[PDB]
RNA sequence: UCCGUAACUUCGGGAUAAGGAUUGGCUCUAAGGGCUGGGUCGGUCGCGGCCGGCGCCUAGCAGCCGACU
RNA sequence: UACCUGGUUGAUCCUGCCAGUAGCAUAUGCUUGUCUCAAAGAUUAAGCCAUGCAUGUCUAAGUACGCACGGCCGGUACAGUGAAACUGCGAAUGGCUCAUUAAAUCAGUUAUGGUUCCUUUGGUCGCCACUUGGAUAACUGUGGUAAUUCUAGAGCUAAUACAUGCCGACGGGCGCUGACCCCCUUCGCGGGGGGGAUGCGUGCAUUUAUCAGUGGUGACUCUAGAUAACCUCGGGCCGAUCGCACGCCCCCCGUGGCGGCGACGACCAUUCGAACGUCUGCCCUAUCAACUUUCGAUGGUAGUCGCCGUGCCUACCAUGGUGACCACGGGUGACGGGGAAUCAGGGUUCGAUUCCGGAGAGGGAGCCUGAGAAACGGCUACCACAUCCAAGGAAGGCAGCAGGCGCGCAAAUUACCCACUCCCGACCCGGGGAGGUAGUGACGAAAAAUAACAAUACAGGA
RNA sequence: CAGCCGCGGUAAUUCCAGCUCCAAUAGCGUAUAUUAAAGUUGCUGCAGUUAAAAAGCUCGUAGUUGGAUCUUGGGAGCGGG
RNA sequence: GUGUUCAAAGCAGGCCCGAGCCGCCUGGAUACCGCAGCUAGGAAUAAUGGAAUAGGACCGCGGUUCUAUUUUGUUGGUUUU
RNA sequence: CGCUACUACCGAUUGGAUGGUUUAGUGAGGCCCUCGGAUCGGCCCCGCCGGGGUGCCCUGGCGGAGCGCUGA
């Protein structure tokens, strides 16, 4: 089968060596998974001591993490950009572990809203009274009006952040093992390790 | 195992088939229709008993039950019952009290051993802070002296 | 090799079982247990060779699925069970209630006790640890556990089970100028005082006993075992008090008590 | 193009030794270079013309160009 | 018991070998009365095999309309033995042989803070609910092919098989929304606070990101806690389950339970282990002096696969690693060790062989089930061989116990029993060529027969 | 015949046979490996003028082996002839 | 250690007694286990190290920094010992 | 030097026979992914029937249908 044992190889001092006994059961692989984008798709695998792994073959959903101000919410994967290890797997879009993605905005856009009543995205007149007006609203004055206040020294939103925004798609990374879990799963990218990726992006394009 | 078959489709190459008719126009073959086996045994448990008959869950269900006759054995004609399953008895119920009875419990109990938690735990954490009283004195020492 | 063991040979045995070269091939092979299989005890040795109320095993498997014989409360009838140390072993039909302690030199020898003293036990801690909810667990020698424990009980300490329903009580320290036995090595089955622990990061850990009669010697923890409050033992003890008396000893003792005891 | 190549020898050769595989169209990727700017701050008048110490891409940036393999 | 003798010469003293001398292990030759133990197809062919056995299993407690007996008792379903069939477990142990294999296996020694685990033991076990659906065996009956442990069609019938899917629970409690209301203060703003409709979520184990730092170590990115969301989707888990006896307690005129078991389950620990690693140790050969590397050789960075750590694999970089302290290559009448013979003291040689570990089941490769197998008394192909045959097709693996052929200097009975020892199973009840017991047996080891006595004589002797 | 030296060429202590004797004894011979003897593979423990044997001479890396030297007494608690 | 009829082997066995004892005494030792590895004592022998374009020690003394909680009762911030 | 017996050496023959390690081609079968969808069922799409209640649908008896989403 296909082993991954370590009796097939070399010595220290490039000497051969011979094969005292067979393959066994307990040194095996498999054929990678390779998830790609699109509808959900799963097959599952049973695995020594009874238990499974999930193969993982095509994911468009996600669970990312804007860590600044902790929240997590659920999206859509776009498209892939960039992945150190490998540069074919971006041409056939295929997930690992710390590639590189776009996705989806308009869940922390609207929590972002609900939390600190702002305009998060610089649209010129075209956005700002089908229901922002409507989200401004202080019923209850001079009682949430001084929280409401208090949360607004501690939004001061990064310039690169908002352009993603006002964009529609914004960065994040992959932190999960699907090929292993069946899960993508993952944070945004936020300050020096943003200016890196997006350095080497726009030279790829040069 | 690996074993050898013949497909579906029919030819000349064969030697007998299976035919089975679904309805009769006028005929009446003599071998095949004026005799007729019965349905050798009945059903065994409640549900297709009341399915059969339409007795709607408010009447009992063992007064409605097939006897098989005892023709040919010899002397007797003895009559047999079969036996019911998925059926509601004494012994079931009792059963099913004393699991949940028994099943409030493991939860009242627990609760009754979360009052052990508050006694047995939640009052030693109450003896050792009457003790600690040789330590905040041990670094009152270090304190003010 | 490709599975787990089933069978154990006659001359693979362990040494303190007393087992006869010349009479099979096969030994009763402990099944598995909370007792390892070197250091324990089968049903079957210490009934049909040492009592010697049956003289075969089929004997010993008619009289198990009576349910006379009971471990420590909790009968037991499968006929390979593996007993022990500090345990109880109770028929109580003629009243017999046993403990199942090491001799001087290392073989298991039969302690009868009192009907009363038979319904407690000691036992060594080995670990503890605290689960969900902050709820702290604690983990004997003999794969017992034990919710709740007071706060004052560490590893490798002591304490006295009431043995129905757990419930510790009476427990002890690890310290200097308390009894302690021992349970492996080369002094096993003797009895001192403990005088010292030297500790060595990053290996195993010594005591430095000493016995009453002068004798001083040395283990590694592990095979460490309490008992005592100085000089004290909660429990009955056998012939002999854990002494080591020398082959000279003995030859003296013996001789002159050899057509003078009687 | 990529491997592999004996006898014999005046040690220079024999040697294109012998013997094997690959060889298209189309869409992509990586690598392989040049010139210009960095002498900027105050003193000084009509973007420029002189002065003292600064930062010098001092671990190589930015901008614009170009043919081939 | 730390030992020697003959032979070069016409005679001597020396080097130096040849021969004798005592053991031990394999074969053969001659001989043989007793009795206690007792090895035995290893050496050449890991060459080929007819015939026959070596793995199956039921309790009071999973399914009981066999009609095979005959309970008992009637007909409110079923007392009771109980073949067959379905279900669960075991078949990965044991036994046999030594072809391979040269820091490899293996011995001691240490680690998994770098991982898995059936079973045992102990812990935890918060409108199908006074009980839902259809599915097939055993059975009945029509058949095919010469051929097998080949099977089809038709009619019924069960579950701890396969699915499905409720009740219980306090708006009780927790957190962020907060309509509203109030108090004090402010000219208001400010502040300093209270109660609070309606919301959404609210665990065990999963996946990820952040925050503060109950219990432990030489050693934490540990155990526990807090917040936001997710379900690893219905081929994610648990919340939550069926059976047997003994008889019952009820503010009581039918309920709530406890008592006593069996089976299964989700997580933790233990127990049997297993598997990857650390330090040191091996026989002969230089007419074997350089070897390995873009066909992973030596490191780094990122990932895939894997029960986990690792060039084990993939992409991009660097050019390294071993060697006269013997690498590399080749040979071995090479499985290794505990050990066996000889032995003043030191050593030389053997070790297939009853114990531990490893490897294999004609030579090669790939897999299903399962906690565990690259199984072979499991499957599938190619090669070599080989049995039936109606010529269409089907069946096979004695280096398991006896037996046979060949091979050769060279190696026993187609015997009896589960009574001992132990194992397996649903189990006080069933099976075991594992195992015991007789038979052949001058391989070898211990004890011990084949005459004793008194007169008659003298060869003679004290 | 005889492991070796050697016996037999008409008086054979050795051949073929008979008496007689010797050794081990229910065991004894024969062949082949393998130990001691072997201080004839020598660390304990050989040899090297002439018996077999020291490179034609010198240098030289790894290896092996390397001078002298740094707190001694006198005491103290003691037990014997 | 033990009269297995001795011995080879093997781990058993012995006592009082109408036989009453419905039992009593017992045993199943000890040593060795090269080499590496672990632990604690002694310091002759053998190897190495230390201050030479100076260094050890001194509440040492000035001072340019961070500065953790000790005091500023609880507090807002700085130096503060 | 001559006859007789035995062991080994060189030696034309692009000598010959056993094995073993490998290059290049063809490449059985198993496994993984992408497709494929003999076949066997329901909510049903309706039309023929009832019971239950309130003209309504939920359950028990009759024929067709998009080959929809599943279920295999
Ligand atoms: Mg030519
Ligand atoms: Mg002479
Ligand atoms: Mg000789
Ligand atoms: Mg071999
Ligand atoms: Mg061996
Ligand atoms: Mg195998
Ligand atoms: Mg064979
Ligand atoms: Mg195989
Ligand atoms: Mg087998
Ligand atoms: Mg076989
Ligand atoms: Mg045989
Ligand atoms: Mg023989
Ligand atoms: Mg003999
Ligand atoms: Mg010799
Ligand atoms: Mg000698
Ligand atoms: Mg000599
Ligand atoms: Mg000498
Ligand atoms: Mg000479
Ligand atoms: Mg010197």
């Amino acid at each position: 089968g296909i082993s991954r044992d370590n009796w097939h190889k070399r010595r220290k001092t490039g000497g051969k060596r011979k094969p005292y006994h067979k393959k066994r059961k307990y040194e095996l692989g498999r054929p990678a998974a390779n998830t790609k984008i699109g509808p959900r798709r799963i097959h599952t695998v049973r695995v020594r001591g009874g238990n499974k792994k999930y193969r993982a073959l095509r994911l468009d959903v996600g669970n990312f993490s804007w860590g600044s101000e902790c929240c997590t919410r659920k999206t859509r994967i776009i498209d892939v950009v960039y992945n150190a290890s490998n540069n074919e797997l971006v041409r056939t879009k295929t997930l690992v572990k710390n590639c590189i993605v776009l996705i989806d905005s308009t869940p922390y856009r609207q929590w972002y809203e609900s939390h600190y009543a702002l305009p998060l995205g610089r649209k010129k007149g075209a956005k700002l009274t089908p229901e922002e007006e409507e989200i401004l609203n202080k019923k209850r004055s001079k009682k949430i009006q001084k929280k409401y206040d208090e949360r607004k020294k501690n939004a001061k939103i990064s310039s690169l952040l908002e352009e993603q925004f006002q964009q529609g798609k914004l960065l994040a990374c992959i932190a999960s093992r699907p090929g292993q879990c069946g899960r993508a799963d993952g944070y945004v990218l936020e300050g020096k390790e943003l200016e890196f990726y997006l350095r080497k992006i726009k030279a790829r394009k040069g | 195992k690996r074993k050898s078959v013949r497909g579906c489709i029919v030819d000349a190459n064969l030697s007998v088939l299976n035919l089975v008719i679904v309805k009769k126009g006028e005929k009446d073959i003599p071998g095949l229709t004026d005799t007729t086996v019965p349905r050798r045994l009945g059903p065994k448990r409640a549900s297709r008993i009341r399915k059969l008959f339409n007795l709607s869950k408010e009447d009992d269900v063992r007064q409605y039950v097939v006897r098989k006759p005892l023709n040919k054995e010899g002397k007797k004609p003895r009559t047999k019952a079969p036996k019911i399953q998925r059926l509601v008895t004494p012994r079931v119920l009792q059963h099913k009290r004393r699991r949940i009875a028994l099943k409030k419990q493991r939860t009242k109990k627990n609760k009754e051993e979360a009052a052990e938690y508050a006694k047995l735990l939640a009052k030693r954490m109450k003896e050792a802070k009457e003790k600690r009283q040789e330590q905040i004195a041990k670094r009152r020492r270090l304190s003010s002296l | 090799a490709r599975g787990p063991k089933k069978h154990l040979k006659r001359v693979a045995a362990p040494k303190h079982w007393m087992l006869d070269k010349l009479t099979g091939v096969f030994a009763p092979r402990p099944s598995t247990g909370p007792h390892k299989l070197r250091e324990c005890l089968p049903l079957i040795i210490f009934l049909r060779n040492k009592l010697k109320y049956a003289l075969t095993g089929d004997e010993v498997k008619k009289i198990c699925m009576q349910r006379f014989i009971k471990i420590d409360g909790k009968v037991r009838a499968d006929i390979t069970y593996p007993a022990g140390f500090m345990d109880v072993i109770s028929i109580d039909k003629t009243g017999e209630n046993f403990r199942l302690i090491y001799d001087t030199k290392g073989r298991f020898a039969v302690h009868r006790i009192t009907p009363e003293e038979a319904k407690y036990k000691l036992c060594k801690v080995r670990k503890i640890f605290v689960g969900t909810k902050g709820i702290p667990h604690l983990v004997t020698h003999d794969a017992r556990t034990i919710r709740y424990p007071d706060p004052l009980i560490k590893m490798n300490d002591t304490i006295q089970i009431d043995l129905e329903t757990g419930k510790i009580t009476d427990f002890i320290k690890f310290d200097t100028g308390n009894l302690c036995m021992v349970t492996g090595g080369a002094n096993l089955g003797r009895i001192g005082v403990i005088t010292n622990r030297e500790r060595h990061p990053g290996s195993f850990d010594v005591v430095h006993v000493k016995d009453a009669n002068g004798n001083s010697f040395a283990t590694r923890l592990s095979n460490i075992f309490v008992i005592g409050k100085g000089n004290k033992p909660w429990i009955s003890l056998p012939r002999g008090k854990g002494i080591r008396l020398t082959i000279a000893e003995e030859r003296d003792k013996r001789l002159a008590a050899k057509q003078s005891s009687g």
